[PDB]
C-alpha cells in the first residue's frame, strides 16, 4: 500500500510538470 | 433634464450600454467570423467548436445588449436570404440603427449563404430564447423561435450536431417553465436514435441527458431504469455532461434499494462538477449523498457541513445525522416531524423516511459494542424503542443479518454478545487494501497513459535537428582522420 | 416492519381494517413471515420451553408447532431444544484463499509491468 | 529588582495582543456587555481609535457609533500620519538606509497600533523588501506574527512561521528562537494539536521571555493544561511534576495545583470537582480555544481510562463513589466512550461489572492507517482531476 | 507507570502478569510517511494553481 | 458540449451560521452531540441525586 502510493504521488508529479512546460512551450509557439 | 436620471442615466448611462453593446459585436465577430468559419474551414469541426463554448458566459454579458439597437442591421450583415430574418425581426422589440457598420459589405453578403449560415442562424436565434424568456415572454416567441431551430437542426453534416447539443438544451430549458411538456419526450427521443446511428456522442450524451430529466421530473423510475440499463452512454462528452448523467443514473440506482452503486456514482459526480463554481448542482448533489451514505449504513464526513454558501441549504439534513448516527427512534421522530416540510421540498422524502430500519440498525450494533450482556428491558429503554416484546424480535433479525454477531438467553431475558476476535485473523484487513492499491494502482497507469500527450507536441517539434552541426562535425573527421595520418608520418 | 425485521407485524394484519379489502389479502403474506422469524430463531437461541414457540410464531394450538417443529428438526424434550447452525464449521481455513490470493498478487504484477 | 526580571525585556505592545483580543471575544452580549468591556475599549480609544477595523467593530458587534468620539481620534490619526511621512520626505534628503528604515518603520507600526490591517500590512512588507540587518529582519517578521495572532489568519502565520525558521537559522541568535517556539506554540495550540504543543510550550518553561502574549502566570497555567492531555504516564511524571519553574509558580495558584496534582494521585473526586471550575474559568473566557468541548471530552477519556487500566473487573459500585457521582451518569458517559472505541473495555447491566480487555497493539493501528490513508487519496483524487484538466 | 504490564485483581487477589510483545516500527514509521506526503500534496496544489 | 448549469437552483449567501470551524481541526461528529453540557451536567447531577451531601 505505502510503496503504490508514493509511486503514484510521484508520477502524478511528473505529469504536473508535463503540462506546466506544455504551456510554456504554447508560449513560444505563438510568437512569430 | 440635467442633475437628474433624465440625463445622468438616460443618455450617459445608455451610451455606456452602447459601448459594451458595440464591443459585444466585436465578440461576436470573433465567434463567428474566425472560429465558426474555421469550424469547417480547416479542422472540420475541432478546437474552434470549443471556443463557442464560450455560449456559457455571454448570456450574462449579453445584459450589454437589449437585443440592441443595432440589431436589425447585425443579423442582415450575415446573410442575403434568410426566413430566420423575417422571423427574427417581428421578435425584436424596436431595433433603430445607428450609424456603426460591421465588417461585412455587399460583396460579404452575398458569399454569405454558407453552410456556416445554419451555425449563426442558430447561433444568434439562440440568443433570441435565451432573452425572450429572461423578460418572461415565452408562448408564440418560446415554440416558434424553438421550432425553426428544430427545423435548422434536422439538416446534414456532421459539425452541426455539436452545436445542436447547446440548441436541445435551451429548447427543452424553455420547453420546462409553462409546463415540461412530455411532447418533447417524442421528439428526443426520434433525435436520440438518429444521434446513435450517426455516432455523434457529443449530441447522443447531451440529448440522454434532457430525456432523462423529463422521466424524472415525473414519476416514471422504472421507465429510466430499464432504458438507463439498454442504452450506452457515449464515451467522448463532455464533463458537464458526464456530471448530468452520474447525477441521474446515481438518483435512480438509489431509488430502487441499491445504495450500493449509488454511493460511488454519486460521488463521481460531486468531482466532475467544475471547480470553482457550478453551485446549485453541487448544492444538490449533498442533499442526496448525505442520504445514501447514512441509508448505506455510513456517517458523512463533517466536511460536507462545513462549507462557504451551501452550508445554509443542508442545515436540516444535519439534525437528521444527529439523530441516525447517535442510535434513537425518538429524536428521528422529532426532527423529520420539525422540518419535515422542507424534505418534500424534492423526491427526497422518499428515501428519508426509509431511516428508521438504519437508525435502529446502529442503535442495537452500538448496544452491542458498548456491553457484553443487558436486559430486553434496558435495550427498550436506550432505543426509545417499543415493549420488551419488540426488543427481543429486533435484535434476533440483527443477529441473522450477521449486524452484531450474539447471542439470546429468553428464559432469563438478556442478550450476551459473541465479541472476541482480533480482526487481523480476518482477511478484512487485506480486502481492504486489495481494494486501496487497485483504485490507487490505477490512477497510475490512467495518468501517464494522459501524460503522453504532451511529450507528442514535442515530438511534433524536430528531434533531428541541427544536421548542419553534424555535417560540420563530419567534415571535422576528415579534417582529423589526415591529421592523425600526419602524426603518424607515414604513407 | 417488514424489510427490518419487526414484529407485532402479524398484529397489524387484522388492524388495519379501515379498508376491508386489505384483511382479504394481506393474508398471504403471514406464510412468509412465520419463515423469516424462525429464520432467525434458528440462530438467536439455543433452549425455550415449547409453548413460548407456539406464542411467538403466532399459533394457538399444541399441534400445528409439532409440525413446525418436524420440518426445521427440533427434539421434544421438555424444552424444545436447537442445532447450532448459525456457525457450525467456522471459516478457519485460508487453504480456500489459497488459490484466489494467488490470482491477486500475480494481478499486482501485471499492472506494475504492463507498458503503459 | 521585583523577583529580579519582572514586567521588562519584552517586546514592544504594538499589535497589543490578548488584552485587545480577549476585549474582543468576552464583548460578545449573552456572557458579558457592561461597562466592564467598554472600559478595555476606552483604553483602545485613547490609543487613536480611528481605523474602519474600528467602524467595524461597532459595526458588526452592534455597539454604538458615536461620531462626536471618532473624529477626533481621526484628527490625532491624520495629524501623526502627515507628521509621520514628513518625517519620511525629510528623512530621504538626510541620511540613506541607516535613517530611511526607521521613518518607514515608524510609520509601519503606527498603522496598526491604530488598527489598520491593510495599510499595516503594506508598510511592514515594503520595509522587509528593503533588507540589511539580520536582527531588524526578524523582528518586523515577528511583527506579522503578533498581528497575524490578533486578527486570527492562518495563511499569514504559516508563511510567516516558516520564513522566520530560516532567518533564526542564518544567525542562530538563540534567544529569538525560545519566543519563536511560544509564537509557534500559541499557534499550535489555536488550532488542536496538543502533541506538538505540549513539546513547545513545556520545553521552554525555564525561558519565557515574552510578554505582550502572557503575563507569566498565564503561561504557566496553559503549559499545565496541555500537558495534562498529550503527555503520558511517567512522561509527566518527570517533565512537570518533578521540575523547577512549574512547581515554583503553580505554587502560588490552586487554579493549577490542584487541577494538577489531583490527576496524579488518583484522588477522582477532586478532579472532577475541579475540572468543572477550569472549563469555565479559562476555556470559554479566554481565547485558548474553541473548541471548549473537545478538552472536556478528552479530559474524561484519559480519566476513566486511569481507573480501569489497572483492575481485571471492578463494579460500577466502585466507581460511583470514586468519581463522587452516581451510576446514571457513568453509565451515559462510559457507554458512548465504549461506542467511540476510546475506552477498550466492555459493560454488562445485568452484574454491574465493568470487564476489560487487552487487544491494543496492531488492532488501534491499520485501523489509524486507514483513516488517514482514504484522506489522503481523497486530496490526490482531487488533485488528479485538476492535473488532468 | 508501565514498569511490567499487568493487571491486579481485587475480589481474588490475583495480579495477573500478561506479556505484551512490542509494537512494530512498520506501522508507525509509514503513519508519519503518509502524514508526510499530505504535506507534499498541498504544496503541490500551490505549484498546480500557477501553471494553470 | 456543456460547460454551464443553469438548470437547478442555488441559494447564495451573506448571512451564514457558525459551526466549529475547521482549519486543521480532527472534526469530530462527537462535539457537535454536547453545548458544553459539562459544568451544568456536573452541578445538576450532584444536587438531584445528592452526590455532593451524602456522597464526597
Amino acid at each position: 500500500y505505502l510503496a503504490s502510493l508514493i509511486r503514484s504521488v510521484v508520477a502524478l508529479h511528473n505529469l504536473i510538470n508535463n503540462k506546466i512546460a506544455n504551456r510554456d512551450a504554447e508560449k513560444k509557439e505563438g510568437q512569430e | 433634464g440635467g442633475g437628474s436620471t433624465g440625463e445622468a442615466d438616460g443618455k450617459t448611462a445608455a451610451a455606456a450600454a452602447e459601448h459594451s453593446q458595440r464591443e459585444l459585436d466585436t465578440v461576436t465577430l470573433e465567434d463567428i467570423k474566425e472560429h465558426v468559419k474555421q469550424l469547417e474551414k480547416a479542422v472540420s469541426g475541432k478546437e474552434p467548436r470549443f471556443v463557442l463554448r464560450a455560449l456559457r458566459m455571454l448570456p450574462s454579458t449579453s445584459r450589454r445588449l437589449n437585443h440592441y439597437v443595432l440589431y436589425k442591421a447585425v443579423q442582415g450583415f450575415f446573410t442575403s436570404n434568410n426566413a430566420t430574418r423575417d422571423f427574427l425581426l417581428p421578435f425584436l422589440e424596436e431595433p433603430m440603427d445607428t450609424e456603426a457598420d460591421l465588417q461585412f459589405r455587399p460583396r460579404t453578403g452575398k458569399a454569405a449563404s454558407t453552410p456556416l449560415l445554419p451555425e449563426v442562424e442558430a447561433y444568434l436565434q439562440l440568443l433570441v430564447v435565451i432573452f425572450m424568456m429572461n423578460s418572461k415572454r415565452y408562448k408564440e416567441a418560446q415554440k416558434i423561435s424553438d421550432d425553426l431551430m428544430q427545423k435548422i437542426s434536422t439538416q446534414n453534416r456532421r459539425a452541426l450536431d455539436l452545436v445542436a447539443a447547446k440548441c436541445y438544451y435551451y429548447h427543452a430549458r424553455v420547453y420546462e417553465f409553462l409546463d415540461k411538456l412530455d411532447v418533447v419526450r417524442s421528439f428526443l427521443h426520434a433525435r436520440l436514435r438518429t444521434a446513435t446511428l450517426r455516432h455523434d456522442a457529443d449530441g447522443q450524451a447531451t440529448l440522454l441527458n434532457l430525456l432523462l430529466r423529463n422521466y424524472l421530473h415525473y414519476s416514471l423510475y422504472d421507465q429510466a431504469e430499464k432504458l438507463v440499463s439498454k442504452s450506452v452512454f457515449p464515451e467522448q462528452a463532455n464533463n458537464n455532461e458526464w456530471a448530468r448523467y452520474l447525477y441521474y443514473t446515481g438518483r435512480i440506482k438509489a431509488i430502487q434499494l441499491e445504495y450500493s452503486e449509488a454511493r460511488r456514482t454519486m460521488t463521481n459526480a460531486l468531482r466532475k462538477a467544475p471547480q470553482h463554481t457550478a453551485v446549485g448542482f453541487k448544492q444538490t448533489v449533498h442533499k442526496l449523498l448525505i442520504v445514501v451514505e447514512l441509508l448505506l449504513g455510513e456517517i458523512p464526513d463533517r466536511l460536507q457541513f462545513r462549507q462557504p454558501s451551501l452550508k445554509r441549504s443542508l442545515m436540516p439534513y444535519f439534525l437528521l445525522t444527529q439523530a441516525v448516527r447517535t442510535g434513537n427512534l425518538a429524536k428521528f421522530n422529532q426532527v423529520l416531524d420539525q422540518f419535515g416540510e422542507k424534505f418534500q421540498a424534492d423526491g427526497t422524502y422518499t428515501l428519508i423516511i426509509r431511516l428508521r430500519h438504519n437508525v435502529i440498525k446502529t442503535g442495537v450494533r452500538m448496544i452491542s459494542l458498548s456491553y457484553s450482556r443487558i436486559s430486553l428491558a434496558d435495550i427498550a429503554q436506550k432505543l426509545q424503542l417499543d415493549s420488551p416484546e419488540d426488543a427481543e424480535f429486533i435484535v434476533a433479525k440483527a443477529i441473522r443479518d450477521g449486524v452484531i454477531e450474539a447471542s439470546i438467553n429468553h428464559e432469563k431475558g438478556y442478550v450476551q454478545s459473541k465479541e472476541m476476535i482480533d480482526i487481523y485473523s480476518t482477511r478484512e484487513p487485506q480486502l481492504a487494501f486489495h481494494q486501496r492499491i487497485s483504485f490507487c494502482l490505477d490512477i497510475h497507469n490512467m495518468s501517464v497513459k494522459a501524460m503522453r500527450f504532451p511529450p507528442k507536441s514535442y515530438n511534433k517539434d524536430l528531434e533531428s535537428a541541427e544536421e548542419r552541426r553534424e555535417r560540420e562535425q563530419q567534415d571535422l573527421e576528415f579534417a582529423k582522420e589526415m591529421a592523425e595520418d600526419d602524426d603518424d608520418s607515414f604513407p | 416492519y417488514l424489510m427490518e425485521g419487526s414484529y407485532n407485524k402479524v398484529f397489524l394484519a387484522k388492524g388495519n381494517i379501515p379498508a376491508e379489502s386489505y384483511t382479504f389479502f394481506i393474508d398471504i403474506l403471514l406464510d412468509t413471515i412465520r419463515d423469516e422469524i424462525a429464520g432467525c430463531i434458528e440462530k438467536a437461541y439455543e433452549k425455550i420451553l415449547f409453548t413460548e414457540a407456539t406464542r411467538i410464531l403466532f399459533f394457538n394450538t399444541p399441534k400445528k408447532m409439532t409440525d413446525y417443529a418436524k420440518k426445521r428438526g427440533w427434539v421434544l424434550g421438555p424444552n424444545n431444544y436447537y442445532s447450532f447452525a448459525s456457525q457450525q464449521q467456522k471459516p478457519e481455513d485460508t487453504t480456500i484463499p489459497s488459490t484466489e490470493l494467488a490470482k491477486q498478487v500475480i494481478e499486482y504484477a501485471r499492472q506494475l509491468e504492463m507498458i503503459v | 529588582m521585583p523577583l529580579e526580571n519582572l514586567e521588562e525585556e519584552g517586546l514592544p505592545k504594538n499589535p497589543d495582543l490578548r488584552i485587545a483580543q480577549l476585549r474582543f471575544l468576552l464583548s460578545l452580549p449573552e456572557h458579558r456587555g457592561d461597562a466592564a468591556v467598554r472600559d478595555e475599549l476606552m483604553a483602545a480609544v485613547r490609543d487613536n481609535n480611528m481605523a474602519p477595523y474600528y467602524e467595524a467593530l461597532c459595526k458588526s458587534l452592534d455597539w454604538q457609533i458615536d461620531v462626536d468620539l471618532l473624529n477626533k481620534m481621526k484628527k490625532a490619526n491624520e495629524d501623526e500620519l502627515k507628521r509621520l511621512d514628513e518625517e519620511l520626505e525629510d528623512a530621504e534628503k538626510n541620511l540613506g538606509e541607516s535613517e530611511i528604515r526607521d521613518a518607514m518603520m515608524a510609520k509601519a507600526e503606527y498603522l496598526c497600533r491604530i488598527g489598520d490591517k491593510e495599510g499595516a500590512l503594506t508598510a511592514f512588507r515594503k520595509t522587509y523588501d528593503k533588507t540589511v540587518a539580520l536582527g531588524h529582519r526578524l523582528d518586523i517578521v515577528f511583527y506579522l506574527l503578533r498581528i497575524g495572532l490578533f486578527y486570527m489568519d492562518n495563511d499569514l502565520i504559516t508563511r510567516n512561521t516558516e520564513k522566520a525558521k530560516s532567518l533564526i537559522e542564518e544567525g542562530g541568535d538563540w534567544d529569538r528562537r525560545n519566543r519563536l517556539k511560544v509564537y509557534q506554540g500559541l499557534y499550535c495550540v489555536a488550532i488542536r494539536d496538543f502533541k506538538q504543543a505540549a513539546e513547545l510550550f513545556l520545553d521552554t518553561v525555564s525561558t519565557f521571555t515574552s510578554y505582550e502574549l502572557m503575563d507569566y502566570k498565564t503561561f504557566v497555567t496553559y503549559t499545565v493544561y496541555v500537558s495534562m492531555i498529550a503527555l503520558e504516564r511517567p512522561d509527566l511524571r518527570e517533565k512537570v511534576i518533578k521540575g523547577a519553574e512549574i512547581l515554583e509558580v503553580l505554587h502560588s495558584l490552586p487554579a493549577v495545583r490542584q487541577y494538577l496534582f489531583s490527576l496524579y494521585e488518583c484522588r477522582y473526586s477532586v478532579f472532577f470537582q475541579s475540572l468543572a471550575v477550569v472549563e469555565q474559568e479559562m476555556k470559554k473566557d479566554w481565547l485558548f480555544a474553541p473548541h471548549y468541548r473537545y478538552y472536556v471530552r478528552e479530559m474524561r477519556i484519559h480519566a476513566y481510562s486511569q481507573l480501569l487500566e489497572s483492575y481485571r473487573s471492578l463494579t460500577l459500585g466502585y466507581m460511583a463513589e470514586a468519581f463522587g457521582v452516581g451510576v446514571e451518569f457513568i453509565d451515559q458517559e462510559l457507554s458512548r466512550f465504549i461506542a467511540a472505541g476510546r475506552l477498550h473495555c466492555k459493560i454488562d447491566k445485568v452484574n454491574e461489572i465493568v470487564e476489560t480487555n487487552r487487544p491494543d497493539s496492531k488492532n488501534w493501528q491499520y485501523q489509524e492507517t486507514i483513516k488517514k490513508g482514504d484522506l489522503l487519496l481523497n486530496r490526490v483524487q482531487k488533485l488528479s482531476r485538476v492535473i488532468n484538466m | 507507570d508501565k514498569k511490567f504490564h499487568g493487571i491486579l485483581d481485587q475480589g481474588e487477589g490475583v495480579l495477573i502478569i500478561f506479556d505484551e510483545p512490542p509494537v512494530d516500527k512498520t506501522y508507525e514509521a509509514a503513519l508519519e510517511t503518509i502524514q508526510n506526503m499530505s504535506k507534499v500534496v498541498d504544496s503541490l496544489y500551490n505549484k498546480a494553481k500557477k501553471l494553470t | 458540449e456543456d460547460d454551464e448549469f443553469e438548470e437547478f437552483p442555488a441559494e447564495d449567501w451573506a448571512g451564514l451560521d457558525e459551526d466549529e470551524d475547521a482549519h486543521v481541526w480532527e472534526d469530530n461528529w462527537d462535539d457537535d452531540n454536547v453545548e458544553d453540557d459539562f459544568s451544568n451536567q456536573l452541578r445538576a447531577e450532584l444536587e438531584k441525586h445528592g452526590y455532593k451531601m451524602e456522597t464526597s
